[PDB]
């Protein structure tokens, strides 16, 4: 009835600073299907975020891959922020190039 | 080792709106068709390029089923509100999984017909395709109703018949797409030792060196995974895409 | 090829 989203933030290609890439926020294991996912660059929301179509897994739980263009740098930060009814507050997960 | 599934969802909407019904078909774990009642013109749509081969009568016929299912889920949702004493002021979710597993000879191994309400098991058809397992006392109402009217027989005919025959057709028509693999490219990073497998398809993979992330979509139809440890005394990559397993360690 | 369900829940 309430399942907490699991979150992965990670690039499509191995990151190289200055090199255009794709930033992925893969949100899984949640219920109900209604969810709000935001992608952030230096704490401000990225306007052009794409979302996969509603799908669910063998265990009934829903998932969604949100993605956007980014260009990793030495100083810019990237995060994905997820609001869902299972969670008291939005959960923000920063992109870590090591993971 | 082949399968077909249809994953169906209806999510009710408080207010004058009717539920949103979505259907997704899979062949060997890959999306091949999709229906969504919120689309501009709701129709089944091809989602694998070998499906654009099906002519207009196929899409017209599938779409009729989806419209039917949409009405079936509306009525079933209303019934569920009654069995569990719930309010239509809230949103509620009904899910179905159905389809068939085949062997490498293309014979039927197993049919599936499963329902969930609010994300938990409600009722399922047993592997015998004759009897039902109900998850709770409410679902036992459904089980007794369905035993009484012999509902299982209709599902068994679909699962042993059309599910199998159409999967053969899709397996044949999608052969070149389905047989395709994308080999992982791997490398090792130091922090913890981390072995990454990248760009692989399909998603099944073994990495051995111990922390291990959930396999995740790269967004281009490929997948990624990685595995890590405590610490060149130390990683193997197993994938049907590979000429042979990959073998590596830290590189400086 | 999808299916039509029979009896309702």
């Amino acid at each position: 009835i309430q399942k907490t989203p699991q979150i992965q933030v990670y690039s499509r290609h191995p990151p190289e600073n200055g090199k255009p890439n794709i930033l992925n926020c893969y949100v899984t294991q949640f219920h109900p299907p209604h969810i709000e996912i935001q992608m952030l660059k230096n704490g401000k929301k990225i306007p052009k975020v794409e979302m996969s179509d509603m799908s669910f897994s063998k265990d009934w739980s829903f998932y969604i891959l949100a993605h956007t263009e980014f260009t990793p740098t030495e100083t810019d930060t990237y995060a994905c922020r997820v609001k869902h009814d299972s969670m008291a507050e939005p959960k923000t997960v920063y992109w870590d190039r090591d993971m | 080792p082949h399968s077909m599934r249809y994953f169906e969802t209806a999510v009710s909407r408080p207010g004058l709106e009717e539920p949103r019904y979505i259907s997704v078909g899979y062949v060997d774990n890959k999306e091949f068709v999709r229906f969504d009642s919120d689309a501009e013109n709701p129709r089944y749509e091809p989602r694998a390029p070998w499906m654009e081969q099906e002519g207009p009568e196929y899409w017209e016929r599938e779409t009729q089923k989806a419209k039917g299912q949409e009405q079936w889920f509306r009525v079933s949702l209303r019934n569920l509100l009654g069995y569990y004493n719930q309010s239509a002021g809230g949103s509620h979710t009904l899910q179905q999984m159905s389809g068939c597993d085949l062997g490498s000879d293309w014979r039927l191994l197993r049919g599936y017909l499963q329902f969930a309400y609010e994300g938990r098991d409600y009722i399922a058809l047993n592997e015998d395709l004759k009897t039902w397992t109900a998850a709770d006392m409410a679902a036992q109402i459904t089980r007794r109703k369905w035993e009484q009217s012999g509902a299982a027989e209709h599902y068994k005919a679909y699962l042993e018949g059309e599910c199998v025959e159409w999967l053969h057709r899709y397996l044949k028509n999608g052969n070149a797409t389905l047989l395709r693999t994308d080999s992982p490219k791997a490398h090792v990073t130091h922090h913890t030792l981390r072995c990454w497998a990248l760009g692989f398809y399909p998603a099944d993979i073994t990495l051995t060196w111990m922390e291990l992330v959930e396999t995740r979509p790269a967004g281009d139809g490929t997948f990624q995974k990685w595995a890590s440890v405590v610490v060149q005394n130390y990683c193997r990559v197993y994938h049907e895409g590979l000429p042979e397993p990959l073998t590596l360690r830290w590189e400086r | 090829a999808s299916l039509w369900n029979g009896p309702h829940l």
